[PDB]
């Protein structure tokens, strides 16, 4: 609000649009997670790869596990769907995930290890909601400490290059996938509570809506049908 | 071949005495019928430098020599003949002209008893007159090549042509809408390469 509020002050405006470009980088909210004791120790700082502790492991293990419900929620427009899996912008990368995997200090994962004691979840875009978007990352990260989840390899190379020649699942592609899957999720949606199928719903006519646009592109490329 | 009884025979009234210079640049001199006997000895007289054959103003004329078997008329307009044709300089070829440096080439081969021939695929494309556009707004698909709108689009001028091509028994046999939009290309059978290159130059 702040910033749109000031910006209009300017004479400017300011979006928080997923891809409001077609071949630019589109806006992130990268999320920066750790979690505290009361008595103020940070639990994910430990001895494990990359100064990571099991407990940080194991909350990764759900955020992998749960990738596909948690696309839904931190990437909840159509147009979110343009930012993830996106063809190479002009300044050489997307910078944002494809695939449901982490790295170290690595930009090209859903999930990206940069220091000790805390992990980066890149996949959000700038239209996630300031308020499920900590929720659902933290309903799967609690069901992955809890059962103990394993995050699986982490990989230390380009997936945006070295992404084929490897065994990785696609994030979903489009948001009705996403939808699909988080009303799939037990875990994330009862960990929602009923703002999970409220918001599935809404979703779900979002891209009813989109599918009954027609395009420029459709006529151009159908017209000759 | 007596060129002045082919003009009266044939109805030719003007003869297009024609040269290739480097630059692949169609020059020609336009000669009434009257006219033409005197070309056909003495060859067309040219001021070198003012085409692209590395002359100099100071230099005498070149003589363009009109190969007699090359006689085209016009199929779109019969009443003229287009001659393809030898530049000399001071009595004798000169080596700078293409059809000459050419056929230096093939006596080479001739001389041990091979001899070329071969066929072009002349690619082009039909543009707007002010070259900023093929001439075809509809023709706008990724993959165009072969494709049957577009090409009967075009069907009167390559037919046209073609057509041209079977009477001048050149043995045109097919006819393409290419790879790129706006983009055709129209075959015709192989020869002695002096025929073909001739053909080339007048096909263009
Ligand atoms: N022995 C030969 N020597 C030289 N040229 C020959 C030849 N035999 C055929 N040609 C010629 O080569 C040209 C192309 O022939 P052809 O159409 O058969 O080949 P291609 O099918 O690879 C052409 P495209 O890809 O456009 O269909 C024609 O001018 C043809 O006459």
């Amino acid at each position: 609000f702040m910033v749109k509020s000031v910006a209009e002050r300017h004479g400017l405006r300011a979006t928080f649009m997923p891809k409001p470009f077609a071949h630019l980088t589109g806006n992130g909210c990268h999320t920066h997670l750790s979690m505290w004791t009361a008595a103020g120790d940070n639990l994910f700082e430990g001895d494990g790869e990359l100064g990571l502790s099991p407990t940080a492991y194991a909350f990764l293990g759900g955020l992998i596990g749960h990738a596909k419900g948690l696309t839904a929620v931190v990437n909840p427009t159509v147009n979110s769907y343009k930012r993830l899996n996106a063809p190479v912008t002009v300044s050489g990368a997307t910078w944002s995930p494809n695939t449901i995997t982490y790295g170290g200090n690595n930009r090209t994962h859903m999930v990206r290890i940069p220091d000790a004691g805390r992990l980066e979840l890149r996949l959000p875009d700038g239209a996630a909601n300031p308020y499920l978007m900590p929720a659902a990352i933290l309903a799967a990260g609690l069901d992955g400490i809890e059962t103990q989840a394993d995050p699986g390899q982490r990989l230390d190379i380009d997936m945006y290059v070295e992404g084929h020649s490897v065994e990785a699942e696609q994030l979903p592609l489009n948001l009705l996938d996403a939808v699909r899957a988080l009303e799939a999720d037990e875990v994330l949606a009862g960990g929602l509570g009923a703002a999970a199928a409220a918001f599935a719903k809404f979703k779900r006519a979002e891209w009813a809506d989109y599918k009954s646009q027609l395009t420029e592109w459709e006529r151009r490329t159908t017209l000759d049908c | 071949t007596d060129l002045a009884s082919i003009a009266r025979e044939k109805g030719i009234e003007f003869f297009l005495i024609s040269f290739t210079d480097l630059l692949g640049v169609q020059r020609a001199k336009l000669v009434p019928a009257r006219a033409i006997a005197d070309m056909a000895v003495n060859g067309a007289g040219f001021a070198g430098f003012a085409a692209w054959l590395d002359m100099s103003p100071a230099d005498a004329d070149i003589l363009a020599i009109p190969d007699p078997e090359s006689l085209i008329q016009l199929p779109w307009k019969p009443s003229v003949g287009w001659l393809a044709a030898d530049v000399h300089f001071e009595g004798r070829p000169f080596p700078k002209a293409p059809r000459v440096a050419l056929k230096s080439v093939l006596a080479r081969a001739a001389g041990k008893d091979m001899h070329l021939k071969h066929g072009v695929e002349c690619e082009f494309f039909l543009i707007q007159p002010d070259g900023s556009a093929i001439s075809d707004p509809a023709d706008t698909q990724a993959k165009p090549c072969y494709d049957q709108d577009a090409l009967m689009r075009r069907f009167d001028v390559i037919a046209e042509i073609c057509s041209y091509m079977v009477d001048l028994g050149w043995g045109p046999y097919q006819n393409d809408h290419e790879d790129a939009n706006g983009q055709f290309e129209m075959n015709w059978d192989y020869a002695d390469a002096l025929v073909t290159a001739d053909r080339h130059a007048f096909f263009k």
